[PDB]
């Protein structure tokens, strides 16, 4: 919990498949928040253990 | 030659690994400005491994 | 004396004698496997009587394993080294902080 | 259909669920423009699909956090396209303590 | 060298399936694809600049119709935004105030510089409230003057965020079961 | 002695800022000089040993697959402070 | 619609030197600021044109003072100069000012009018201070 509640809250992911969508500097890339969701799930699931 | 990696360098490293699988000279050329085989493979053994692959390897 | 004896220095620059005798007599896997066992055992002896901040001996063994696998892959001893990367890595993002004032 | 909480217009294809007011949704256009309130920042809004995965797992854990003793609204928190009983078993069968228990521990 | 022009053609003809910009005719009229199959672009700087000049000329011609908001206008704008920032970053890798005085007196300045096109917005004060509108989607290649759809709108100019690094919570402020 | 590639950087920022005015703290200048003189010994030994490790290398053996994976995966698992089940 | 200003030349909405002097230099041995971030919004009046005389930007909660140094030089006469933060005017100290913002969204209307000939030139700002 300590090592997980200290991660940047602005955590995003750059994947090697965004090239095929031609993301421009002024648009929102798909699957931007991938490790953020995978971190929130492991955090809330550790707080919901009891 | 620098020794601190960045985000555009870890990115070009991942792209080089995806295209070229074991030709480290071409990966280092893609990330030109770093060591050929002393820094392009050290940052390869430390890269994470897919979860499905770890599960299937440790399971079997 | 110094100055380019410090610019290239990393805390993973000690070889001693084990990696030399082994890499000369061959069979380096007999060293990687043994050190990974000395890592798992020294980690089960760390979760028990719980402490954090892995000891220096574990860090040194992790450096030894890293140096051995790096030299092995470097000298073209493994045929088609396995590629299992996630094809994604964490990156930071900017903040489009709010543009309408709060009302209280 | 989810309604944006700032412009009052329907979301088109994706929503931005903020994680401090867990009943507030913001469309995509009002996230690039940053048209949301000045109390928050654009570092607690998660992109979700309007129309089991990490998105549905996170929404299930958020529904259980928001409401404990009500299992009907949990399906209305993940949209709802399955029986009301799949979330109960999906929550009971999460291996979340096994990874930390393994780290510690005739008749013929 | 020439190994880069084929990649550029493979990227444009893969990102122009919705914009339809490489199949447009410009001065005898010729399209952009009819410049690739027969060598007119060169690995030298002249070829790269000729390609950037052609892409800008076609985008400019297409922008002056599809008047203001049609999808055929925003798609062409998003294509020009992709192509320019693509050719630039590849050509690069191939080939006094009262406060400023004391700051420069007490600090060393390792500076950088860049130029970003500014964006505008409509804004008014209805009867007791000062409120703005959404970011106007007018392109940065359009030279048509504003029409002021109400003759009482004021044109605010929003300045882009100049702080590339910003702070954020520690994911403990986003969570904290309730 | 420094135990990280970033602690030596500050040990040098410190020597860079203290050496401006000597004869104020001699036991800090001398100590930092002794540390640098031991790090240049370690770095020189590793520099002359990394070639002896690529010269005495053996060509009769080839590291085998389906065992390197059992070592790369086990090293990434052991470095993320997560257990590796007994094989 | 493009008419470059013929009265105002430059405007520098920078950070107040008094706030800076208490941020980099501690008072009686106090602890330094958690961080530092200054900004000088320069507006070249020759390049900018009226009918587009509105600008907007945001500041951090630490930046709650700023000094609009005006540089009006293309007049070379005696010219009225006044600005009204939140529709209430502030007096001058080239012309150096000193403004104290609020915790919300506040606009300051800079105005200059020549007395010999009636040419008026406005310049408005909106400084979102974030809570
Ligand atoms: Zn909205």
């Amino acid at each position: 919990i300590n090592e997980l509640e200290r991660l940047p809250a602005n955590l995003g992911t750059y994947s090697l498949d965004d090239c095929l969508e031609f993301i421009t500097k002024d648009d929102l890339s798909s699957r931007m928040d991938t490790f953020k969701i995978k971190a929130l799930v492991e955090l809330k699931s550790l707080k919901l253990l009891t | 030659v620098k020794k601190n990696w960045s985000d555009q360098e870890m990115l070009l490293l991942l792209e080089g690994i995806e295209m070229y699988e074991d030709q480290w000279e071409k990966i280092a050329d893609h990330v030109g400005g770093h060591k050929r085989v002393e820094d392009c493979i050290e940052k390869f053994l430390s890269l994470p491994i897919e979860d499905n692959y770890i599960r299937e390897v440790v399971g079997s | 004396i110094k100055l380019q004896n410090l610019y290239n220095w990393t805390p993973s620059n000690y070889i001693g004698d084990d990696e030399i005798e082994n890499f000369r007599n061959g069979t380096p896997d007999k060293l990687v496997s043994d050190s990974l066992l000395k890592l798992k055992r020294l980690r089960k002896e760390r979760i028990l009587n719980k402490v954090l901040k892995p000891t220096t001996e574990e860090r040194e063994l992790y450096f030894k394993v890293k140096r051995i696998l790096k030299e092995v892959i470097l000298a073209k001893k493994v045929s088609k080294v396995p590629i299992n990367n996630v094809r994604a890595f964490p990156v930071l993002q900017t903040n489009y902080n709010g543009s309408i004032p709060v009302v209280r | 259909v989810y309604i944006c909480h700032t412009c009052g217009n329907e979301s088109i294809n994706v929503r931005y669920h903020n994680l401090r007011a867990r009943d507030t949704n913001l469309c995509s256009r009002c996230f690039q423009e940053g048209h949301f309130g000045a109390n928050f920042q654009s570092s607690d809004f998660i992109r979700l699909e309007n129309n089991w995965s990490d998105q549905e797992m996170l929404l299930l854990l958020e529904g259980i956090e928001m409401y404990e003793d009500q299992w009907e609204k949990i399906a209305d928190h993940v949209g709802g396209h399955k029986r009301v009983e799949d979330c109960i078993e999906k929550f009971l069968s999460l291996p979340i303590e096994d990874n930390y228990i393994r780290e510690v521990v005739g008749s013929k | 060298l020439v190994d880069f022009l084929v990649n550029v053609q493979s990227i444009l003809n893969a990102a122009s399936v919705k914009c339809h910009v490489v199949d447009e005719s410009f001065p005898v009229l010729t399209t952009i694809n009819k410049r690739f199959e027969n060598g007119e672009y060169e690995p030298i700087q002249g070829g790269f600049y000729k390609l950037y000049h052609d892409i800008k000329l076609v985008c400019t011609i297409l922008i002056h119709f599809y008047p203001q908001g049609t999808r055929n206008y925003q798609l062409v704008d998003k294509f020009y935004k992709f192509s320019s920032e693509l050719l630039l970053r590849e050509c690069c890798r191939i080939g006094a105030t009262e406060l400023d005085k004391i700051i420069s007196y007490d600090f060393i300045k390792i500076s950088m510089n860049y130029t970003v096109p500014i964006s505008q917005t409509y804004q008014i004060r209805t009867k007791d409230m000062d409120l703005f509108s959404s970011i106007i989607s007018k392109s940065n290649l359009d030279k048509r003057p504003h029409e002021l759809p109400n003759t009482n709108f004021k044109i605010n100019n929003v300045l882009p965020q100049t702080d590339i690094e910003n702070e954020a919570p520690r994911l403990g402020f986003v969570g904290a079961n309730t | 002695k420094p135990r990280s590639s970033a602690q030596l950087e500050q040990l040098l920022y410190r020597y860079r800022a203290i050496q401006n005015h000597p004869k104020e703290n001699k036991l800090e200048i001398k100590a930092i000089e002794d540390t640098f003189r031991n790090i240049s010994r370690d770095q020189d030994i590793y520099e002359t040993k990394l070639d002896t490790l690529r010269k005495s290398i053996d060509k009769g053996f080839q590291y085998d697959e389906d065992l390197l994976n059992k070592h790369l995966v086990a090293l990434q698992l052991l470095e993320k402070d997560t257990d590796v089940p007994d094989y | 619609e493009y008419k470059p200003y013929k009265l105002i030349q430059q405007i520098y909405i920078f950070s107040s030197k008094n706030l800076y002097s208490q941020a980099t230099k501690p008072l009686l041995g106090s602890r330094p600021s958690c961080n530092q971030n200054w900004v000088e919004y320069i507006f070249n009046g020759n390049e900018l044109s009226q009918n587009e005389n509105a600008f907007s930007f945001m500041l951090q909660p630490m930046q709650t003072f700023l000094t609009l140094q005006s540089h009006l030089t293309s007049s070379l006469k005696d010219t009225e100069t006044l600005l009204t933060i939140n529709k209430e005017p502030v007096k001058s100290r080239t012309e150096i000012f000193d403004i104290r913002l609020s915790e919300g969204l506040n606009h300051l209307m800079f105005r200059c009018e020549d007395k010999i000939s009636h040419e008026t030139e406005f310049m408005n700002f909106w400084i979102n201070v974030l809570p």
